[PDB]
């Protein structure tokens, strides 16, 4: 969690100063447009409904995969089923990501993994 | 009652709109004061000319109120309720004019009142 | 009241930070159209001599356009913004041309307007006034065929001899902060260019055919020229109008959180000293 | 004493018209606090070019003032006090510049006051 | 105690020098933020330069953060930060990187620390 925390909390501190003032404008730099854009998705992923409570496993792979910025294609209403969606192909690699995730903690070596599954999966299905 | 548990799934929907359309035409309203309602964008314009129907379709005759409304009163059940405020979300009575929600029942009568103010 | 001053602190917030934005829009949108206008400069300098030297040089004044002519009637060219909180910008082009009209002309016969902008447009509109052309809607980025067919219309009908003395009334950006308005006399082109480096021109195309080609050319690109200058200080005194709002709004949020802070300090001593003189009474 | 059965029919028009026009510069005030002057037009500014006008011909100079400023003091009788507002208020003297009417007792030291500035 | 009755004249004008050139660089910073580097006028980009580098001066290795980081620590007298900052607003050090004057002590360290690099 603190490898992939410290991205969340750079890009949602820039986005609560930005929203209040350039969200009505309509042709910005795309650097703010780009920073806009993060913060309504990264906004989207930290929602949840009621006696639904998340295993920190879970956690730390839909937040890594959001700040790394692979919800770039994704609309801002769908963010919500791609959750689900990934959650459900990782259902598969309970048995692997729950063991290695819950035992070694180590997200750096991890990076390999979960790049190549995440990009592979949905652009094959997606496309 | 307001659990998604409890409730039909479209009464759920339409009462979370309601209040996210309201909400938003709430702070944007004190905007227009300042800066004049030609300063916003075309989704702020939206919002505050369907804001301002559904706010007056929430109006409603009661049988007590004759003689403080000068109308007979009158009586919608949920289903109507539902469906009424629904095309107002959906934007189907976009033309319809503001001042044919004051005072209504059902979401017929606003096309018909229309129809009477030559609409 | 402690609860009605807080309202208007939220009111002023949110509008500052509104007015902050439309601040920073305008301040790229200025970049650009410096840039953009910068941009036509070496196009403008090459077609604009080229023309002038052909029109003044190795030949008289033969051609009505170039000639000087007794006056019947005459135009007027006034360019503004679409919207409102641009600032003063508008109403001083409008009260240079307004106030110059009425000083040499006393009926509405005697001239004809050409108005660009919504505001420019209602001010004719009002009070009474009479307008050959009325464009609205141009887009941010303006280019040379946007206007062609306005240019082309407001050419024409000096060059088929409806109007003998055309004037040009805008707005000429200088910094970000100083905006001249500015007038120039279209045509007839009494005086022209002299660069005293001449080269040889064409003799087999008609004199009258060649200068009725040039001179609509020059009228295109004086109009652009005007336009991309009235865009760029529109945007410079959209800017300077919205940093000043900001301030004003920052300025009054400060001075009306410390009466909160006054009010909020003041309701708590009363509200102690209250119940302090009740419980010592029983 | 300001009802229409005690004073002239002269000093109650006059009297009602100066208050409106300062109640309406009154309203106008706190949104020229943020974007100022240039974004009024037609009678809202006019309004305001009479109202700066009104609030200055009120001031006079006193004779006991005379110890912190070297001008005289002066005394100014209810007919010209009438005559000076009618004539500020029916736009006689709309030509004027706002700052000639500073610590002045008659209208027509207003229109000295102007001709000595030459503005 | 800043009144230079009690610090000396060339303590007051060091002082005073940078507070001028870090306020002037907070000015530019929403101006940088919405447009470019390379439009700002020559003299502007002159002082964005000497600000960034001032400010990273202002920083120094601490001997109680030996635990969390390489850095062994340093103390520097008053005499020597005065001297040194000096070198700085005067541009005698401009044609070097910014990461010179970065988590560093004395001037002469970064002038060292320029020539390892």
């Amino acid at each position: 969690m603190k490898q992939v925390a410290g991205k969340l909390r750079l890009d949602l501190a820039q986005y609560r100063e930005l929203q209040a003032f350039a969200q009505f404008a309509s042709d910005l730099d795309e650097a703010t447009r780009a920073q806009l854009e993060r913060g309504q998705r990264m906004t989207e992923i930290l929602k949840q409904p009621q006696y639904s409570p998340m295993p920190v496993e879970k956690q730390v792979v839909i937040i890594y995969a959001g700040t790394n910025g692979y919800l770039d294609d994704i609309p801002v209403e769908k963010v919500k089923e791609f959750e689900d969606g990934f959650l459900e192909y990782i259902e598969s690699k309970h048995p692997d990501i729950l063991e290695e995730i819950r035992e070694k903690k180590a997200l750096d070596d991890e990076l390999e993994e979960k790049l190549k599954k995440a990009i592979k999966e949905f652009k094959a299905t997606f496309k | 009652i307001m659990d998604p548990r409890i409730v039909s799934e479209e009464h759920y929907e339409v009462a979370r709109r309601v209040r996210e359309i309201l909400q938003r035409y709430k702070d944007l309203q004190d905007i227009i004061a300042i800066l004049g309602m030609e300063e916003l964008s075309e989704e702020d314009k939206l919002i505050v000319q369907r804001a301002r129907k559904i706010q007056r379709f929430l109006s409603q005759p009661f049988h007590v109120a004759e003689h403080f409304t000068g109308r007979p009163g009158k009586y919608v059940p949920i289903e109507d309720t539902i469906r009424g405020f629904k095309e107002i979300l959906d934007g189907k009575l976009d033309d319809v004019p503001e001042q044919a929600f004051y005072m209504v029942g059902t979401i017929e009568e606003a096309v018909e009142k229309a129809k009477k103010m030559k609409k | 009241s402690l609860r009605d001053i807080k309202t208007r602190i939220n009111a002023t917030k949110k509008t500052s930070q509104i007015t902050k934005a439309m601040e920073m829009v305008s301040t790229s949108k200025l970049n650009r159209a410096e840039q953009n206008a910068k941009s036509f400069v070496p196009y403008m300098e090459k077609i604009q001599e080229v023309v002038a030297n052909v029109a003044l040089g190795a030949g008289g004044a033969s051609h009505p356009m170039l000639v000087s002519r007794p006056v019947k009637k005459t135009g007027y060219l006034v360019i503004t913004s679409d919207r409102g909180l641009a600032g003063a910008y508008n109403s001083n082009v409008l009260r240079l041309v307004y106030q110059t009209i009425q000083k040499r002309h006393a009926c509405p016969d005697e001239y004809a307007i050409i108005v660009i902008g919504r505001v420019g447009l209602s001010f004719f509109r009002k009070r009474n006034m009479p307008v050959i052309l009325d464009i609205t809607r141009l887009p941010d980025q303006p280019s040379f065929a946007d206007i062609k067919e306005i240019a082309r219309k407001t050419v024409g009908l000096f060059a088929d001899g409806t109007f003998d003395e055309l004037y040009m009334y805008y707005n000429h950006y200088v910094s970000a902060i100083q905006q001249e308005v500015t007038e120039r006399k279209l045509l007839p082109l009494t005086d022209l260019a002299e660069n005293k480096q001449r080269t040889v021109y064409e003799f087999e195309p008609s004199q009258e055919e060649c200068l009725d080609v040039l001179l609509p050319q020059y009228a295109e690109s004086l109009i652009y020229g005007a336009l991309l200058d009235a865009k760029a200080s529109e945007h410079a005194a959209r800017m300077t109008a919205m940093k000043n709002a900001t301030d004003n709004a920052n300025e009054l949020i400060r001075t009306l959180t410390l009466s909160y802070n006054r009010a909020r300090q003041a309701a708590i001593t009363q509200e102690i000293t209250e119940i302090v003189a009740g419980a010592n009474a029983l």
